[PDB]
């Protein structure tokens, strides 16, 4: 039973720190334009600051999804029930 | 199986790549050539 | 025969050298051929660059010999045609008067074309000939020379020696020396500086060694593969089955039309590459 | 049972992980555009927006295959069925 | 004969998740300049989707091969029948 | 139990790399972007390290939740008490 | 001999994602360029086209070659013959 | 505990040279857009030396802990006290 | 002998898949570029396609060397004959 | 033992070959923002070296760190004592 | 001596194929510029050809002593003969 | 031992590759930046190539460690003699 | 694979082909070139 809970804690860390890692980037790709188009319209700020909250909506879709199975696996281990 | 069937493909492929090479490459290169010797010519007739 | 067998005996070369009872002998076997040391030559790949680079240099010379001045014939019109591009070639690199670059450059280009060229004509006609001409069936035969490493190595080793005698005959020993351990970091005192030798070596001494490996291997792995490619694809015939020889075929015409386009432009980066180098070697980049 | 199911585990963290990643840094070049185009001429941004849901359908198609394989692999298990 | 089947479940998800990663982060690329295409030239905006989609068709085939290929290990697993 | 402690160590290793090196890249493009931005129109600068500071948040989210669970790995693990 | 069969089922996957992967990403960066060009230059779309059909041959010339290697290692297998 | 400080030393090695890897890709993304911005005006310098390490504050923020913990996995072993 | 083989497999498909995604993003990149210069100014294609095929000379050399040593090491064995 | 100074081993390698792969991309992207910037206005260079020298102590400050740790383990192991 | 061997072909392939990665990612961002300097500068090929082949032997220059190493351990194995 | 000299072999090939696929990739940026800077101003070349040789120096910096490492292990293995 | 001598005969060979283009090929047809270009300048200054 000890290497399925040795696997069941590295699938852990890698569903977080990979979904970690993709949003950290992601978000940095998405703020530096907005950022960008903040500078070049005042104005429009308002709107696109929504659109980026839109945006960021589906960029955490599935790591959401990815950090909530982890949870599922750290407190709930369904591999060790033999399925 | 084996030797007089890799012979057959090889001369098969062979022979259909020769008739690419003789339909497509040399005519060009064949055309490039006399059109250099001609300007040759023409430069010569001028001088 | 097996296909293993088949490729095995397609990957072996021709070897003359010392064996256990003399300095003479042809080895028989792969094993026979590794026992024999340094001092061993391959056969197919010295006969088949000299037999093409003799035959490029007559042809070349034919041409050059009765030049017109006027309406050039069709041989000497492909002759004026390819010096014309070396010569073009030449002047946009280096800015020098150095009367052996061109002629070296175009020596270069002819010979790997013709080395290159040679790896389009069927992987089993050649070996077959010559085995049946010698009366030996198991008999190593290797056509293409630049799939063998022992030839691109020699052209890089002579290149990197060509580049060598000039760098130091344009600059000394002492120029030389200096490019290569104070140049490219410098200090206006003496202690800073000798703290800066050891990185400057560093820096330099790599990038000049790396020259020659890189020039042979880029055209060596290109041979290699196109010609290890070639090789299996032949064994898809051998199969004997329908529908596994009519894809060979296809297969076989899109890699040597494919590869048509590598063979000239290895010659052509190989040539360009070494007109750089030795025009590197009579100025300062650092 | 144990290193069929052990592995199972890493399959599953490497499904939905790798695909949390590639939606997340697709996501933030694709919003990224977005919001430069509305900050450029903040009148097309009801096209822009249907445009970006288009594309990002194709951009989550193999990451939700992925993901629904992962769930299949969790709470079902081929492989263990196969002794 | 457990080390082939939690070694080919590994294999599935390498084939699914480098696929899905790889589809993407080429179609945030593709889009992202599909969307400021379309707001630079809001007339050309049909012809470039059309383009779009041909690109598209070139971007996701070795991808589709892969998913393919891991369907075809989970369901019909021809490595158990080579030992 | 042996096995399980020490690969309980490696997860917690990559739960704290990866949401370190995409935090570290996230966080230079966003602040490459803000200086660009700075730097071309000094006056807005005060709107600007606010939306950043927006922005950052978002960024940070899963690398904090990613830290969190592998300092609760380290001192609390859970992975020992299901034997 | 089943260490050998399950480690060439990992091989093909790798051969089959990588090559997915960069074919994915290189595709992509391949058609935002073409998608700039035919925004930009809407008369240039013809020979913009055969040109993305020329580079897009060399772009997967590895990838084929990789591509039927997995297959021959998958449906053949040189490697249990060598035992 | 052969396992556990061997494994140990591999965490310890992840640790720092992800965080390593990451702190340098960001600084080097940094100081790019800060050696820009100095280069377009020069008069902005002071300021933009500030909001520099302002920023550089958030990208360096996970990798000291990182290392940190690093330390403190170097000397006075944590799991080496679980057995 | 068994661990050599199954090893030598995983070395042919590194090799491979390295190559192949190098290559293809590298060709990505370079027949971007390439369409972007075309588009700039039409009457310099050939010349510009003339250097795309003096670079690709270039860019696919080391992949090559990859390629032709994983087919020698798939129908030939040098590790093999070490015992 | 030789498990843990194997283990080492990759260890060391690890802290080294990270540590120079972030260095080099990141010296590389400033130094190209470096030349881009001196070319702009030659006047300033010195002032843009001096910068570039005060960022680069940055980019390094953990590559440092890393190398000076992994040569620590070669020459004075501390795990082996803690068997 | 099985695990010596098998480890050296991996060690091989890991040295030829990041190589291959490498400079087929780095040519394709020198070829890249090239074509664009140019494109924009139609005058300055020449300079600009001898420029970039310069460059290229600082490009691969580590890549060379990778693969030369390789090839030494390939056919001269230095590992296998160390007990 | 074997085990010893097997991961030895793995850590210079990890040691050799990361370093020149940085190199490659950090060389190929600073390349092409020197490439653009010398097309957009011919004049400027020879302080320019000062410059990028300063700049590399600083590339090469940890990469020739690493190497130097990795030949001190080929040639002079440290582990061995700690059993 | 099995570096040789062929190493040494490769590179006795280049040099030999190398100095015979040097001497025996190149001057001829350059200087059958220039003279063409010196008769056509010539002929272009009879005005
Ligand atoms: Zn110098």
């Amino acid at each position: 039973m000890e290497t399925v809970v040795g696997l069941t804690a590295i699938a852990v860390a890698l569903l977080i720190g990979l979904g970690a890692l993709g949003t950290a980037i992601g978000f940095g790709l998405l703020g530096g334009k907005f950022l960008e188009g903040a500078a070049r319209q005042p104005e429009m700020v308002p709107m696109l600051q929504v659109k980026m909250f839109i945006v960021a909506g589906l960029l955490d879709a599935v790591t959401m999804i990815g950090v909530g199975i982890a949870l599922f696996f750290t407190f709930a281990n369904p591999f060790v029930g033999q399925i | 199986m084996n030797i007089n069937a890799t012979l057959i493909g090889q001369s098969v492929a062979f022979f259909i790549f020769v008739l690419f090479c003789m339909k497509f490459v040399w005519p060009p290169v064949i055309a490039a050539l006399q059109e250099r010797q001609k300007k040759i010519a023409d430069g010569l007739d001028a001088a | 025969e097996t296909a293993s067998g088949y490729i095995q005996h397609h990957l072996q070369n021709l070897t003359f050298g010392r064996l256990p009872n003399g300095d003479w002998g042809f080895a028989h076997t792969a094993e026979q051929a590794k026992e024999m040391g340094f001092w061993a030559f391959h056969v197919d790949t010295l006969g088949w660059s000299v037999l093409l680079g003799v035959v490029f240099l007559f042809i070349f010379r034919l041409a050059a010999k009765k030049a017109t001045s006027g309406q050039p014939g069709g041989l000497q019109n492909f002759v004026e045609v390819m010096v014309e591009f070396v010569d073009t070639s030449v002047k946009d690199t280096f800015h020098g008067r150095n009367p052996l670059i061109a002629p070296l450059a175009l020596t270069v280009f002819v010979w790997i074309f013709l080395l290159n060229l040679i790896d389009l004509v069927p992987v089993d006609y050649l070996p077959m000939l010559a085995a049946k001409i010698t009366g030996d069936e198991h008999l190593f035969f290797r056509a293409v020379a630049t799939t063998d490493p022992n030839a691109t190595l020699g052209l890089s080793i002579s290149v990197f020696a060509l580049i060598v005698f000039y760098s130091i005959k344009v600059k000394g020993i002492g120029g030389f020396l200096g490019e290569l351990t104070l140049h490219p970091f410098s200090s206006k005192n003496i202690v800073v500086q000798i703290l800066l030798i050891p990185v400057n070596f560093l820096l330099e001494f790599v990038t000049l060694i790396a020259k020659p490996v890189s020039l042979a291997l880029r055209l060596f792995g290109n041979m290699y593969a196109g010609e290890l490619i070639f090789i299996l694809i032949a064994v898809m015939f051998g199969s004997g089955m329908f529908l596994l020889s009519a894809l060979g075929v296809a297969l076989n015409w899109a890699w040597a039309v494919f590869h048509i386009l590598i063979i000239t432009l290895q010659a052509f980066i190989f040539m360009m590459l070494t007109i750089v180098y030795l025009s590197m070697a009579h100025e300062d980049n650092h």
